[PDB]
RNA sequence: UAAAUUAUGGUCAAUUGUUAGUAUUCAUAUUAAUUUUUUUAAAUGUUUUAUCAUUUUAUAAAGGUUUAUUUUUGAAAGAUUUUUUGUAUAAAAUUUUAGGAAUAGUUAAUAAUAAUUUAUAAUUUUGAUUAGAUUGUUUUGUUAAUGCUAUUAGAUGGGUGUGGAAAAAUAAAAAAAA
């Protein structure tokens, strides 16, 4: 196939991967192609018992007998966007809070900066619909410095996980059109000072002390008693 | 089949699995010597 | 992909496919036991017969002596024998050819014999299992290397065509005078 | 409901297409059974092929079977002839005249600059062949169709004298296309199928008759008889009958 | 695979076929869609010469062979003007602005982009103009080296296609011959004055220190999806090769 | 690529050569209507079904199956998708375009495709009418389409067939020629199924050559 | 006791061209090519089918016994009619770079004499059309859902509609060999002989015709003149043979072939080779009578010139004394870039050629070889993303990237190259990698995957 | 082990050098039939199953084997059992087809001889060649009908009467006067005048009424009295 | 219409019941099997995932068939990659009953026709069609032996038709992506 792992060794049912190939198995079926995803169960799962402190007005409750005392209206919308916020950050609900809807800001997840990971999207355009915090993004992906040279649909732009730092150079007016970021080995001449690579196709980290003593531990070669 | 921590993130769903599939980077990265001896 | 999964025996990526060596034999008295290693499709039905590309050959799990030889006075030739009749041909071009598949006890068999090396599930608990460090590796594959062009020599030999004609050969084969 | 699920008639799965697109990528749709309608049904023969370079030039000269205006077939494509015009009438400039029938055995193009040297030597050999081949008779029945129904003829079925027929034929082309070079339209060793044209549209008068001559015309006469004739000479003509209204007498062999 | 005649469903019903990509003048896919092919063309009009992309006139045509010629027609022209017979839609949408992000920046500053409907509504002309001479250089034997723009200042770009058709309407597909520039050789070249100012060098320096190692490695402390080779995703989930790990949290 | 010029110059050099008494009907065999398998499979005139060994003489292609290319709107139980649908028709060597357009309409033999007046044309322009397949050059491998007299507002949601799904049917729309074959009513035996997929089949977004994620 | 036609005659003949045995050429025309003869002008060119189909009639169905009326496909029973079509001049021209391979100057020069005369006063035989099996007829395909040409948001697909990417290698615009006129192949003759030439020569001197491996590959060999003698005296004759004719034919492939082995055999300059192409259309337009245009170098003599630059170019590095680098002696950096130059911009200016990975490759090694450092900005303007570049691009880069001042824009440098490799779809080769390691130990930059270290350890 | 006798038989797991390991199928069970209907009141109306019907297609005694060694086979090598048959064609009255008889044959080992069975085969023709009497040659092929899987390759022997009567316009052979019988009883000749129509019908209609009191069955020896 | 021999070759064919004037294989033996002396369950939670979903998991007994059951590589095995090459639904023969007669959305041609085309149609006494019986062409038992006598588990209509393939509604001696 595309990405026979590890060739096509078939020594066990394990040896060929979890998945065969990024292309789908089956040529039915498209939605089953290997694609990078987050945890949505997780990540959509909010706080519930948050919101327990004070009473939440319904929208179609508009009758006078059901209204409360706005002081209690302002504590129930307080309640309710720091129940939104309490699990995260999406980008529908950090462009609202930027400049220009954010365009042209560099939007990364936190583990897209954890590890020899490295990944950011520098937004072009964002649509929303009637709710804030839904709608579509795009914009370029950039990953260790190398960029998309079209504009794409960004994934996973409702899972509050999403954070960014505001810069007012970088803001794009709607006057004008969000430039693709340039790209560090072909665009821009390659620099150590301005950016260091850190992470390339053949390399992969040492193993951390502290990793291969709790491996040891697990393995039983290391002694270890109960207090 | 594929083995699931204990310690792993927990699925604070009800109408589901409750436990998830990812897994701790000290997992990870234990998975990724044994899965070196599968390739030896 | 059925309705209702045969919970009790289920499978991976459905029916025909991936021939698999594997050793069947019925319950019997563990006296009267004996199987038989021998390749099929990785489902089968009620009657084994049905998905039964080749049959390798029995197997006997009772160590027995050695009556059909000479009582010798050597100590390691004096050893219980489990004698195992195995089929090497076949095996070969359903290993190489068609890329078939191995169970561990198959696995654990043919290394016995010399076939296969040993099997991951047969392991000594008193050696832990390793670990690797990259800085380690690079050290050692820059302390020795081997030369590329012998590399691709030998990877050709194992690989592609082994049985190559010399110049000795070639001599003998190439036409006589009279018609040149 | 009325027979089988999928009749054996539509079970058609067409070659000429990419493998993998059929499938997915689009689906074709037309009627292939008009394309496999057999030479028999559809009344096509199958005529010697002719060469590029001999493709080009028109013909000059012909051999026919002289037949007497007396004979079987001439009332029954006359009597066709009545039942054609009575039928449709605009059929009358297609269908040729009943005095102009003749069962060509060849045809071959002859150069104006060589041809009384050329022509000469043809008639010996017609004479020297026929000197000892007595009288033939055939049955004709059936209708075919030429240049893709361009050409009307009656079909010769085999019988009787049909097999000295086309050994003569075949002798024939030996002697003339084989040992003396002359331009004939199909292949020395190849043998000619005969023939008498019934109708047939000519390349002026296929600008306002179409493209074809279609088939309902001939339809109900596809598999007419009309009967027994017997030839006992050979004529090689040209393509002249206006000016003496009768076929152009070039060389004759009373066989 | 895909190597399979239909023979299980019949060819008059359409039972598994996929849909037929067609674009829309209404979205901003067809910017999508077009906006690359339109850097690309400008690329290979800037390095080599293209027949019929320059225009001295908008082309005249009457209505009869309007549907017959137009469609498929790409060119270019000095002056911002505008073909008669044509409503005129202003692009006012940021989505269908941000595909000619590449083309503004790397290329040349777009200045406006319009798309033209004639009364019988059985076309479309894609007028871009651009404001500011090419990024890029031009080579003086190239189509571009012709148009006053390079070197008012503003040249536009008009393209015709037919609407509601494939993506393959527009003959787009033509233009990607790959004619290098040949801007660092022309600095060595005779007619330039630089060759004895050039000093190359064929040995090079001697090393007396190793090179500065990465920082220290910090393991990620957030949950991880799984190891990738198993996933059969890209390193980073947009490129790269399944087998040759990199990038990725170790 | 490759073998269409070289057949082009092989044959070109055929009709050049001079010197051929001319090929032998009888040594040259057609195609046979009977093998084995129980499928009628037709192949390129230069293809035979039992194996022949020797190349035979090319010749000139006097039927050419031309291959037109319709839009249909076919219901999938989603919604409405446009995709594409093949017409071939065996035209002679030197058909006008009026009597190519005579034989798809005579061979489309759908009901939806042949609603109303069309053009034909080929990579976006339009055929003329007039002249035939020999002025524009059309092999056996030219990609023709057409083009309706109603297909350039097809964008527009009234042009454009109406779904229950989000629309409205009326009294009055259940009687038009395809909301009757259509049934918006469920019956018992459902005697109008049709090809169904997820609202999910292609993701969040819908099928296109290009990648949006 | 399957008889060969003439086109397997044809293939057993390439196959003892290419291993270089002329007794098995020798044994194959004494049993089977006697009898070939050429096309005389008054014989039929495309003779018709002769062999009429098997078939039994009634007696000798009933009577005759199985085994005389069972029937297989005979491949002895075609044999004459795959012989129908008088190929026999290239199995003459075949057999004449046998003799010439083998070393038997008499009987090479027989064949070549009676071919030359053959050609010279016979007509053109037809060439056969197209075979149904070895070559697919190509089927009807709708590509209206194949991906599009910037279906991948990171590099321009190879779209299967049309080709998008560019060639990664030249090919001149030239059709099969059967398709030739008398003299077009009598000129196509001459061009495979002397390629011939040149692969005995390479068999020889293996080590001398590699391209910057040792020093031997600097100097002139021995036996050199002998081989450019006899090339210049086949040119000669060629030249006497055909007047007018050779004038309205074309030479794109013989001007290659003569401009390789005035590349390789006797090691020139690219100027010279320029000058020798030059020389040569002068000297073609000047032979013919008319207007005489010169006509234009096609890419594949502009891929022989550059690559006549890169070798000159060439330079042995990491010599077994530990130095960098080992250049030709005599080597003029600016010459020679000033000559690279300006054929470079000839060549844009001609807008007839079409540039491709190969002479790409060429540029870029004359380029890191004269040591301007430029080399990585024309890759990365014109290369990285324009055309399928291999490893070779990376591997000749990587002495310009050592080349640089500071050890951290040499290892950056390096890791963006393997970014490119990775992103691109452009693996990096084996010598690339062993280049890589060896550096290591100063660079501190991984070439192996942790799999394939441990594996191997 | 087979080949032990019962009380020898010290175990039964495996065999313990070689030989044959086979089920002990109990062939003695004496099956029982049970009559269920009445001596002349059987369901079916041709066949009566009054005892134990032997059961199998090529197991019943006595044995019968196809013999693939007969004139077909002989003449023919044939790729595939039964691809080619020769015969005469008998009836042409479905147009575009030949009905050709062919006859196999069948071997009996017990009595050590062979028989041949006739069957029929529609074949495909084109061009109506096939009149009644030719012998010809039919092969299989791809299935073309929801009978017809065999064509004619060649006519041998053409019958030259038939053709010559259908040239004169008779048919190709006259048709049989005696066929298939409609029913078991016989087909009594009706010549009775148009006077006499109705009483021949009364009398058809009381012979009639008379088989349908033989249901009642036997005739009590004591009339009926009340 | 001639003998044999450079001599056993080329590897085991062998039958056992004490009756009862005679005719005709018919009571009682031996082997194989059933039968008494109590031998002898078919297990309940399949698994993973991106979470109210998606991905992997395809022939057990039910329904009574004698002119009858026949098909894929699109998943998987499967490998630098792209790409490519091919198929296949059809047949032939063997087919039971003590007292034996009619059978039918029906044959062929045509076609992606015809509830309404055209035709002197098709099945069957060489045993049809319904009905009864029985899961079809490597299985046993008996004997010296052409015989006689056994054998098994599983393909029983469709109706949004998923899937490569319906075999898809409890039933393991199938380790199923560490
Ligand atoms: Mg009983
Ligand atoms: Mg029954």
């Amino acid at each position: 196939r595309a990405d026979p792992l590890n060739g096509g060794s078939s020594m066990t049912l394990g040896s060929k991967g979890s998945k065969l190939s990024p292309e789908p198995h089956r040529r039915r079926m498209p939605w089953t192609a290997a694609k990078e995803y987050v945890p949505g169960v997780v990540l959509n799962a909010r706080d519930k018992m948050v919101l327990d402190g004070v009473q939440l007005l319904d929208i179609e409750s508009i009758d006078r007998a059901s209204q409360l005392d706005p002081l209690e209206v302002l504590r129930a919308v307080v309640a309710t966007r720091e129940y939104n916020i309490s699990t995260g950050k999406n980008i529908f609900q950090l462009a609202s809070q930027a400049t220009y809807n954010g365009r042209g800001q560099r939007f990364y997840r936190k583990e897209w900066q954890e590890g020899t990971y490295d990944k950011y999207v520098t937004l072009s355009a964002i649509d929303f619909d009637r709710d804030g915090n839904k709608g579509t993004a795009y914009g370029y992906i950039t990953f260790h410095g190398e960029t998309t040279t079209r504009p794409v649909q960004v994934d996973f732009a409702d899972v509050p996980g999403w954070y960014m730092d505001f810069v007012e150079e970088r803001a794009v007016p709607f006057t004008g059109i969000v430039p693709p970021p340039p790209s560090i080995g072909t665009d821009v001449p390659v620099d150590p000072h301005s950016y260091r690579l850190k992470a390339y196709p053949y390399y992969d980290a040492p193993n951390p002390p502290e990793f291969v003593e709790r491996l040891l531990k697990d393995r039983g070669v290391l002694p270890d008693t109960p207090t | 089949r594929q083995i699931r921590p204990y310690y792993n993130l927990p699925s604070k769903s009800e109408h589901g699995r409750k436990m998830t599939g990812f897994l701790t980077p000290y997992r990870h990265w234990m998975w990724k010597q044994n899965e070196l001896w599968r390739n030896v | 992909a059925r309705a209702v999964i045969k919970r009790r025996s289920p499978q991976l990526w459905g029916a025909p496919g991936a021939p698999i060596i594997r050793m069947r034999g019925h319950h019997v008295v563990w006296k009267f036991q004996s199987y038989d290693l021998v390749v099929e499709h990785t489902h089968k039905r009620r009657n084994s017969d049905i998905r039964l590309l080749h049959y390798l050959g029995k197997h006997c799990p009772h160590p027995q002596k050695s009556l059909w030889s000479p009582d010798t006075p050597v100590a390691q030739d004096r050893h219980l024998f489990m004698l195992t009749t195995v089929d090497i041909d076949a095996f070969k071009y359903w290993f190489g050819v068609k890329r078939c598949r191995l169970s561990m006890k198959p696995w654990a068999l043919l290394a016995k014999a010399g076939l296969l090396p040993p099997s991951l599930t047969q392991n000594s608990k008193i050696m832990p299992k390793p670990l690797f460090d990259k800085e380690s590796l690079m050290r050692y594959y820059l302390a020795n290397r081997k030369d590329e062009d012998v590399m691709a020599r030998e990877k050709y030999l194992n690989y592609e065509n082994s049985m190559v004609k010399t110049e000795e050969e070639r001599a003998a084969e190439r036409p006589v005078a009279p018609y040149l | 409901e009325r027979g089988l699920y999928f009749p054996i008639n539509h079970r058609i799965v067409d070659h000429r297409i990419a493998p993998g697109v059929t499938v997915e990528e689009t689906d074709v749709q037309s009627r292939y059974r008009r394309e496999l309608r057999t030479n028999f049904a559809t009344g096509e023969t199958r005529q010697t092929i002719a060469p590029p370079w001999s493709a080009r030039e028109r013909p000059t000269h012909f051999f026919s079977l002289r037949l007497p205006s007396r004979n079987s077939v001439t009332l029954r494509v006359k009597e066709m002839h009545n039942h054609l015009l009575f039928s449709h009438q605009q059929c009358a400039p297609m269908l040729v005249s009943p005095t102009k029938l003749h069962i060509t055995l060849g045809v071959m193009t002859i150069p104006e600059n060589s041809r009384e040297e050329l022509v000469k030597n043809i008639q010996q050999s017609m004479s020297e062949t026929f000197a000892c081949v007595q009288p033939l008779q055939l049955r004709f029945r059936g209708l075919g169709t030429f240049d893709f129904g361009r050409v009307l003829f009656i079909r010769v079925v085999p019988e009787a004298d049909f097999g000295r027929l086309e050994r003569a034929v075949c002798d024939i082309r030996r002697r003339v296309g084989g040992v003396l070079g002359v331009d004939l339209k199909g292949n020395p060793h190849d043998s000619y199928v005969p023939h008498v044209t019934v109708a047939k549209i000519r390349p002026n008068q296929r600008q306002q008759l179409g493209d074809t001559i279609p088939q309902s015309l001939w339809a109900d006469y596809q598999h007419h008889d009309f009967g027994d004739v017997t030839l006992s000479t050979v004529d090689l003509c040209r393509m002249k009958g206006s000016p003496d209204g009768y076929y152009h007498t070039e060389g004759a062999v009373h066989l | 695979r895909r190597f399979r005649y239909n023979t299980k469903f019949p060819a008059l019903v359409s039972y598994n076929k996929l849909p037929w990509e067609v674009v829309n003048h209404e979205t901003p896919q067809f910017h999508m869609h077009v906006a690359p092919h339109y850097e690309q063309l400008l690329t290979l009009a800037a390095s080599s010469p293209v027949p019929h992309i320059i225009g001295s006139k908008h082309i005249d045509v009457p209505r009869e062979h309007r549907l017959r010629l137009l469609p498929g027609m790409l060119y270019l022209l000095d002056g911002d003007t505008l073909p008669g017979e044509f409503t005129i839609n202003r692009v006012l949408d940021p989505t269908a602005l941000q595909y000619y992000g590449r083309l503004s920046s790397q290329i040349v500053t777009v200045e406006a982009v319009r798309m033209l409907v004639p009364d019988d509504l059985r076309l479309l002309c894609n007028c871009i103009t651009f404001k500011g001479p090419l990024h890029l250089p031009v080579a003086p034997y190239a189509s571009l080296a012709s148009l006053r723009g390079a070197s008012s200042n503003c040249f536009t770009l008009y393209h015709f296609v037919r609407p509601n058709r494939p993506p393959k309407e527009l003959q787009l597909e033509k233009y990607y011959i790959h004619a290098p520039c040949v801007a660092p050789l022309s600095e060595f070249a005779s007619n330039s004055d630089e060759r004895g100012n050039w000093r190359p060098r064929l040995q090079a320096p001697k090393r007396t220190r190793r090179a500065t190692p990465l920082p220290a490695y910090r393991p990620p402390q957030s949950y991880l999806m799984g190891l990738a080779e198993r996933l059969a995703v890209v390193p980073g989930g947009c490129f790269g090769r399944r087998s040759l790990m990199w990038g990725h949290w170790f | 690529g490759h073998y269409q010029q070289e057949a082009f110059e092989a044959r070109k050099r055929f009709e050049e050569s001079t010197t051929y008494p001319g090929p032998i009907r009888a040594a040259t065999p057609g195609d046979t209507r009977f093998y084995s398998g129980s499928l009628e499979s037709i192949l390129h005139d230069t293809d035979r079904h039992y194996w022949r060994a020797v190349t035979d003489d090319p010749r000139v292609q006097h039927l050419i199956p031309l291959r037109i290319r319709f839009k249909i709107f076919t219901w999938v139980t989603s919604g409405w998708e446009q995709r594409m649908q093949v017409v071939q028709i065996m035209a002679p060597k030197d058909s006008t375009i009026a009597q190519v357009k005579d034989l798809v309409i005579v061979e489309n033999q759908s009901p939806y495709l042949c609603v109303s007046s069309f053009h034909l044309a080929i990579d976006g322009k339009e055929l003329d009418p007039q002249k035939t397949l020999g002025e524009y050059g059309i092999t056996e491998q030219s990609q023709i389409d057409a083009i309706e007299q109603n297909d350039h507002l097809l964008h527009r949601d009234d042009e454009r067939p109406r779904d229950w799904t989000v629309d409205e049917i009326t009294a009055e729309d259940v009687k038009r020629s395809p909301y009757k074959e259509m049934e918006m009513q469920p019956l018992q035996n459902l005697a109008p199924r049709y090809e169904a997929r997820p609202k999910g089949y292609f993701g969040r977004t819908y099928y296109s050559g290009m990648k949006q994620s | 006791q399957t008889w060969p036609c003439t086109a397997t005659i044809c293939a057993y003949l390439d196959v003892c061209v290419e291993a270089g045995e002329k007794t098995w050429a020798m044994e194959a025309w004494n049993r089977y090519c006697t009898e070939l003869k050429f096309l005389e002008p008054g014989e039929v060119d495309p003779k018709p089918i002769s062999r009429v189909p098997f078939s039994l009639t009634r007696e000798e169905l009933l009577y005759l016994p199985k085994w005389k009326k069972h029937f297989d496909h005979d491949p002895n029973l075609d044999v004459m009619d795959l012989n129908r079509f008088n190929r026999t001049r290239e199995v003459y021209l075949r057999m004449a770079q046998v003799m010439l391979a083998g070393g038997e100057r008499n009987a090479f020069q027989h064949f070549f004499t009676k071919l030359e005369e053959a050609m010279l006063n016979k007509p053109t035989p037809v060439p056969e059309p197209p075979n149904p099996h070895l070559v697919r007829r190509p089927r009807w395909a709708p590509y209206e859902h194949c991906k599009s040409v910037h279906h991948s948001p990171w590099r321009l697909q190879n779209n299967g509609r049309a080709l998008a990417l560019g060639p990664p290698v030249t090919i001149e615009d030239e059709m099969q060999s059967r398709f030739f006129s008398n003299d077009q192949f009598l000129v196509h003759s001459v061009k495979e002989v002397l390629r011939i030439v040149l692969q005995e020569h390479k068999r020889a001197h293996p080590t001398e015709c590699t391209r910057c491996k040792t020093e031997a590959f600097f100097y002139k060999t021995k036996d050199a003149d002998e081989t450019l003698k006899f090339c210049d005296d086949l040119i000669e004759r060629l030249f006497a043979s055909l007047g007018v004719r050779l004038s309205n034919l074309n030479t794109s492939s013989l001007l290659s072939t003569i401009l390789e082995v005035f590349r390789v055999v006797g090691k020139e300059s690219g100027a010279a080779l320029l000058q020798r192409a030059n020389e040569f259309l002068e000297r073609k337009a000047s032979l013919g009578d008319a207007e005489g245009s010169r006509e234009n170098l096609t890419a594949s003599n502009y891929l022989q010139v550059l690559s006549g630059f890169a070798d000159e170019s060439a330079f042995v590095y990491n010599t077994k004394k530990d130095g960098t680098c080992q250049y030709k002696t005599g080597f003029d950096p600016r010459t020679t870039m000033r000559h690279l130059a300006d054929v470079v911009q000839e060549i844009a200016g001609n807008p007839h050629v079409t540039w491709a990975a190969d002479m790409h490759l060429q540029v870029v090694e004359t380029m890191v070889g004269c040591g301007t450092m430029k080399a990585n900005d024309y890759f990365v303007r014109n290369v990285l993303r324009q055309f399928s570049w291999d490893s070779r691009f990376l591997e000749a880069l990587y002495v310009e990237y050592r080349r640089q001042d500071d050890v951290d824009m040499w290892a950056e440098l390096t890791k963006r190259a393997l970014v490119w490799t990775a992103r691109y779809n452009a693996p990096a080769s084996e010598r690339l990698r062993r280049l890589i390691e060896d550096d290591y130990d100063t660079i501190r930059v991984q070439t192996r995957t942790f799999r394939e270290l441990a594996v191997f350890q | 082990p087979w080949w032990n006798f019962q009380t020898e038989h010290r175990q039964r797991c495996v065999l313990m050098y070689g030989g044959a390991r086979t089920k002990n199928t109990h062939n003695a069970n004496h099956r029982v039939f049970i009559k269920k209907y009445k001596r002349n009141a059987f369901p079916n109306r041709t066949r009566h199953h009054w005892a134990v019907s032997m059961t199998g297609v090529l197991s019943q005694r006595p044995r019968r084997m196809p013999w693939p060694y007969d004139l077909t086979s002989l003449i023919f090598n044939q790729p595939r059992q039964g691809s080619d048959k020769i015969g005469y064609v008998v009836g042409t009255s479905m147009l575009k087809t030949a009905v050709v008889a062919t006859n196999h044959m069948v071997y009996y080992p017990k009595f050590n001889q062979r028989v041949s069975r006739t069957k029929r085969f529609f074949a495909h023709d084109e061009d109506l060649a096939c009149v009644e009497g030719d012998l010809v040659h039919i092969k299989q092929c791809r299935k073309i009908s929801k009978y017809k899987h065999y064509y004619v390759f060649s006519i041998l022997e053409p019958n030259v009467e038939g053709r010559e009567r259908l040239k004169l316009g008779l048919k190709a052979v006259p048709p049989p006067l005696f066929g298939y019988p409609v029913s078991r009883r016989i087909v009594k000749l009706n010549l009775t005048s148009t006077e006499g129509t109705q009483e021949k019908l009364a009398a058809a209609i009381q012979e009639h009424v008379q088989d349908a009191y033989r249901f009642s069955g036997p005739t009590p020896d004591q009339p009926r009295n009340r």
